[PDB]
RNA sequence: AGUAAGGUCAGCUAAAUAAGCUAUCGGGCCCAUACCCCGAAAAUGUUGGUUAUACCCUUCCCGUACUACCA
RNA sequence: CUCGCACACGCUUACAUCAGUAACUAAUAAUAUACUGAUAAUUAACAACCAAUAAACCAAAACAACACUAAAACGUUUAUUAAUUACAUUGUUAACCCAACACAGGAGUGCACCAAGGAAAGAUUAAAAGAAGUAAAAGGAACUCGGCAAACACAAACCCCGCCUGUUUACCAAAAACAUCACCUCUAGCAUUACUAGUAUUAGAGGCAAUGCCUGCCCAGUGACACCAGUUUAACGGCCGCGGUAUUCUGACCGUGCAAAGGUAGCAUAAUCACUUGUUCUCCAAAUAAGGACUUGUAUGAAUGGCCACACGAGGGUUUUACUGUCUCUU
RNA sequence: ACGAGCUACCCAUGAGCAGUUUAAAAGAACCAACUCAUCUAUGUGGCAAAAUAGUGAGAAGACUUGUAGGUAGAGGUGAAAA
């Protein structure tokens, strides 16, 4: 009732979800790695 | 019929090889020359792995015929957790026994005569019990498997306490966790009795016969009871490994070779976890006579023959709140044949030493109907403890 | 991403085995039959349909057994008995009136005469009278029970011709079958499972059904009472 | 008919309070000031199978 | 208000080849009445225009009917 | 005055010692758990990491003695193998985390409610208005849409709609809406991932809402089935005019026409177009309110359910009793 | 393409419900922890992009709750509030 808060941390989701080892498991995943380096982030991922 | 097995669960078949490999007298290109997997190229074919020097943990276990003590015969082996169906009959017919119930006439009056009570018998079992049940832990409720095996050892201990007023309870001594083995033949297919016990009571001296004559030539014609649809093998491990050598619990020149009282506990939370009343008394029909057994033949010989000098075995079953006795009389080796003597089995069953115990005080409309302590009590179940102790001296 | 059914085990046990609940959910993920989760936990009993089944080839002889107790299981709507006969046991289903301590004979041997009909032998239909209340039945040699196993539910032969029984289901549908199939003589325990009455919403939660959904939809041209001729008989012989 | 329904059912409802009514009377007239414990009045004249 | 829409023997209907049933009038049958059988009479709401009329259109009159909503 | 110690999850040196703060950070100052610089630290017994196969075993947790229905997490032993060789690696601080903030918000478990943890007032004057709290003469709902709020009150009865507990529009609607036990209709004779390790007393696609008394008539149209005639409304839906007739009134009855049948039982000025503040009685000094009757409602009506009742309700309306600054009238 | 760490529902694995009234652990009753949010007053760039104070409903079940997994926009999910 009380919006605002939808974060709530966890290193076990994150790691799932947004990790490495995710990115490179589908071959969409890949492609967002590619994007990424190809613009120079500094961080590809989690 | 309806196989048991899942596709989706089961391993999947190997994929099919390419077509490559079906082209005769074609050389395969492949990728294992990359050692990489790679779209395109064949799938290599590599021979079963074979390690030159042989590891032990990370080796394949090998086959059961490997083993140089594997035999053709099949041999049903019982251990401590085998559940028989028809306890008190399999064990029966298993053995070629006579069940008599009640307590042997020399046990039950080496109970009676008050010259045989501890002082103050009913304060200090009373104490026992409040001390198994709600004393001995830090917890409000203690778990069986904390309060089975003391409750046990609080009641040897009062019949040990006896040693000043009988100066021949020193001859006894106990054994933990040991190896008993004892195989026979029983009207063409084998049996064995192999495994371990809870407690055991060794005493120097031999327990003398408790059967009369007559009541040995009355088993000659009793008959075995029979169960037509359930084989009395039933319950029993099924094992094609083992060594037909009965192999008691100690070496040669042990001081107390000859064993004096079994301790069977069934200590566990989960109720089915638990041996059955009926079964519980099955599993010490078995043990009683494997160490019976053990000694017919040690002292006499392999030869299988009726025994002048009977040999005795007593047995005591536990669940924390119902006591099991059993004293068992070997008097037959050769048990291929149903005709010959039977031997005799004394069992007293479903012995409650106590009806119930309340851990906490209930309330009832904030008033104390039944305070702390056992509800219920039941001196003769421990009087016939304290008999089947003493009954060596 | 793709699950994996807990139907793994491989041989059969009279214990217990563990059950997981799927919800409508198929292998992928989404919801395939609605109105089916949030009930309470259950354990699995393997039930061996197969009637007659010896111990060892050696003996393709007839057998009889012995039933040790009769339990609710709570997959199905009717009522397990355990039995056991030479060195293995079997849940098998009970009939109306089987009760602990009593034998049962599983047999083949399609006789010319007849045989006798108890509440819980097993005969083939070849065998059988022609008034004979059957459940479990067998559709092909060797298959298995398939039909006629829910609470109460008793199938009744009908004629046997040139070697083939012909049966009636529950259903008061007529089906042909081969006269060396398997089948049980009797009705199926727990007769009054059809008048049992839930008492409150709750029961419904605990058996494990969800609550229907609130959309008013308008009924369609399939509703209204329909009577329709009985289907033609259904027959599982195969003409050369 | 459903006149009759309609006093049947309020008659009923008359000879149920006036029942309850000569209970409460034994009671008080006893001594008590409530019911004795564990005693609810049944409905007696009420549909049942 | 607007729109829709109808009138036919005393009554109600179908056709415009103005018919059918009933009612009404006369006679027969019966002790008398009714039923029943026989015979006769009877009308196109109104004005005008529709080759000329009628079913149509128009005028007059009676009565019927729907809608009158967003702020 | 009282949300205190510790673990898990999270945050990541923000913790500790010493020194400095003109200025940066704290919404101010003193000052330093929060800003700057240097130096220093959490030491494993607790926690993470921490064997495989075959076989025996139908018998619940609730002080568990023994039982209930919804049928239930929680394993031992035997056999065959398992590198055998002190000291391995890793988490140990904190006043902390998610909400743009040093935010009156959100936050799981064990044990206490304290022995522990904390400060409502920066200094004054004591105007109006506003917010929160206490008390009051005589009167006790005269206030007002409503007794909203407040009260030394903390009770009694009637009606309407739903049976009931439950559920929903996170952030204007918590209800009379949905769900629900019950009843009924409909579709299916069956195997390795749903339904289901099931088999018509089963399982799906829906309607209507317990119980009790009932659920009337209509296959012409549409839809469905049969896939032909036809069969189905607890399938969508429907369930009539004109004229005359017993002194008068009313219309049992009669003539005539159209339909697949012509609204049956019941209830009723209702949550039910308008007429409408229908008429009448009771309640009040006074009644467009409330309850009970009369009743063509020409637009009520029978599982798009009619009707009656117990219990229940932070739903909607009325009455009595008790209380009170709601109000006469404010202090 | 990326999102079910909030929320709707489900599959795993865990953890809570003290006292009081009754042969009752009965979708019973009184009342806390706990969970929802009925009514009114403050607040309206507020402490808060939905809160505080008083008062309320459930509180052994169709109940609350932690960890983690599943369903993704022509869809998911839904005791239909679009
Ligand atoms: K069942
Ligand atoms: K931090
Ligand atoms: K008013
Ligand atoms: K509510
Ligand atoms: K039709
Ligand atoms: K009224
Ligand atoms: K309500
Ligand atoms: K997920
Ligand atoms: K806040
Ligand atoms: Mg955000
Ligand atoms: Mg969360
Ligand atoms: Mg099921
Ligand atoms: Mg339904
Ligand atoms: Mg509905
Ligand atoms: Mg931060
Ligand atoms: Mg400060
Ligand atoms: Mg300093
Ligand atoms: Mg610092
Ligand atoms: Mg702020
Ligand atoms: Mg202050
Ligand atoms: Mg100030
Ligand atoms: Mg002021
Ligand atoms: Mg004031
Ligand atoms: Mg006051
Ligand atoms: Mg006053
Ligand atoms: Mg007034
Ligand atoms: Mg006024
Ligand atoms: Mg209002
Ligand atoms: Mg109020
Ligand atoms: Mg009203
Ligand atoms: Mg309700
Ligand atoms: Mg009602
Ligand atoms: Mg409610
Ligand atoms: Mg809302
Ligand atoms: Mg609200
Ligand atoms: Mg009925
Ligand atoms: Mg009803
Ligand atoms: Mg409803
Ligand atoms: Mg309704
Ligand atoms: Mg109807
Ligand atoms: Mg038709
Ligand atoms: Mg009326
Ligand atoms: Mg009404
Ligand atoms: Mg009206
Ligand atoms: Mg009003
Ligand atoms: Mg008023
Ligand atoms: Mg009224
Ligand atoms: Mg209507
Ligand atoms: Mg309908
Ligand atoms: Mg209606
Ligand atoms: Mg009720
Ligand atoms: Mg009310
Ligand atoms: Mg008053
Ligand atoms: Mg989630
Ligand atoms: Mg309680
Ligand atoms: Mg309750
Ligand atoms: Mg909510
Ligand atoms: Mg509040
Ligand atoms: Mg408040
Ligand atoms: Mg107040
Ligand atoms: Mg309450
Ligand atoms: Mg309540
Ligand atoms: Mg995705
Ligand atoms: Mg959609
Ligand atoms: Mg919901
Ligand atoms: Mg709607
Ligand atoms: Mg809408």
């Amino acid at each position: 009732k009380a919006r605002g808060n939808e974060y709530q941390p966890s290193n076990i989701k994150r790691k799932h979800k947004h990790g490495w080892v995710r990115r490179l498991r589908t071959p969409t995943g890949v492609q967002v790695i590619l994007r990424r380096m190809h613009k120079g982030r500094k961080s590809l991922s989690h | 019929a309806y196989e048991w097995g899942v596709r989706s669960t089961r391993k999947p078949e190997p994929p099919p090889l390419d077509r490559v490999y079906e082209i005769p007298g074609l050389e395969p290109i492949t990728y294992a020359g990359k050692m990489h997997f790679m779209p395109g190229l064949a799938r290599p074919v590599f021979p079963p792995w074979d390690p030159g020097w042989t590891h032990p943990k990370f080796r394949r276990l090998p086959p059961l015929h490997e083993h140089p003590l594997y035999k053709d015969q099949a041999c049903y082996v019982f251990h401590q957790r085998c559940r028989l169906l028809e306890g008190v009959k399999q064990a029966l017919w298993l053995t070629k026994t006579q069940l008599i119930e009640g307590l042997p006439e020399k046990v039950l009056r080496l109970a009676d005569d008050p010259r045989n009570h501890i002082e103050n018998q009913d304060e200090r079992v009373l104490n026992a019990i409040s001390h198994a049940r709600l004393w001995h832990s830090t917890e409000d409720i203690p778990k069986r498997e904390t309060y089975c095996p003391v409750i046990v050892d609080s009641l040897i201990q009062l019949c040990k306490s006896q040693i000043l007023k009988h100066p021949s309870l020193a001859r006894r001594i106990c054994a933990q966790n040991n190896t008993l083995s004892a195989t026979w033949n029983r009207e063409s297919i084998l049996l064995q009795v192999h495994g371990s016990s809870g407690a055991r009571l060794n005493a120097k001296d031999p327990l003398p016969p408790v059967a009369s004559q007559e009541e040995v030539e009355a088993t000659k014609n009793h008959v075995l009871e029979t169960f037509y649809p359930i084989s009395p093998t039933m319950g029993l491990q099924e094992c094609n490994v083992y060594d037909v050598n009965d192999d008691t619990g100690f070496q040669e020149g042990y001081p107390y070779p000859c064993p004096h009282t079994l301790y069977f506990l069934e200590s566990a939370n989960l109720r089915p976890r638990r041996f059955q009343p009926d079964q519980l008394r099955a599993k010490m029909i078995l043990f009683a006579f494997g160490s019976a057994l053990a000694q017919a033949r040690l002292l006499y010989g392999n030869d299988s023959k009726v025994l002048e000098q009977p040999v005795v075995v007593q047995s005591v079953g536990t669940d924390g709140r119902l006591f099991q006795f059993l004293v068992l009389q070997l008097n037959t080796t050769d048990l291929a044949s149903d005709e010959g003597v039977k031997n005799l089995a004394w069992v007293d069953s479903d012995q409650l030493l106590y009806q119930h115990f309340w851990c906490l005080p209930v309330i009832k409309k904030k008033v104390v109907v039944e305070p702390v302590g056992p509800i219920g009590f039941q001196p003769e179940t421990f009087r016939k403890f304290l008999a089947l102790y003493l009954h060596g001296a | 991403a793709t699950s994996v059914s807990w139907k793994s085990r491989t041989k059969y046990t009279v214990m217990p085995v563990k059950m997981r609940k799927s919800g409508g959910r198929n292998h992928t993920g989404q919801i395939q039959v609605h109105g089916i989760g949030g009930g309470h936990k259950q354990r699995y009993r393997m039930i061996d349909f197969l009637r007659f089944r010896p111990e060892h080839e050696s003996k393709p002889g007839p057998f009889e057994e012995k039933v040790i107790a009769v339990r609710y299981d709570p997959c199905r709507s009717a009522d397990i008995a355990l039995v056991a006969g030479g060195n293995r046991k079997r849940w098998i289903i009970a009939t109306e009136n089987m009760k602990a301590g009593d034998t049962v004979l599983n047999s083949d041997h399609i006789g010319r005469m007849a045989v006798a009909a108890r509440e819980g032998d097993a005969h083939p239909l070849g065998a059988l009278p022609v008034g004979t209340l059957i459940n479990n039945v067998e559709s092909e040699p060797g298959r298995g029970a398939q039909y006629i196993r829910a609470a109460g539910t008793c199938g009744v032969l009908l004629r046997k011709v040139n070697g083939t029984a012909i049966i009636q289901l529950p259903s008061k549908r007529q089906m042909q079958v081969l006269e060396t199939c398997i089948a049980t003589v009797g009705r199926v325990s727990n007769v009054d499972h059809n008048k049992r009455v839930i008492g409150k919403a709750g029961r419904n939660r605990w058996l494990g059904k969800r609550p229907n959904s609130g959309l008013w939809q308008r009924k369609g041209g399939w509703a209204g009472r329909k009577i329709r001729p009985l289907p033609p008989m259904k027959s599982y012989v195969k003409l050369p | 008919r459903f006149l009759r329904r309609k006093v049947r059912e309020g008659r009923l409802r008359q000879k149920q309070v006036k029942f309850e009514r000569d209970l409460k009377r034994i009671w008080q007239k006893a001594g008590l000031k409530e019911a004795p414990a564990g005693w609810q009045t049944p409905k007696i004249y009420l549909k049942n199978q």
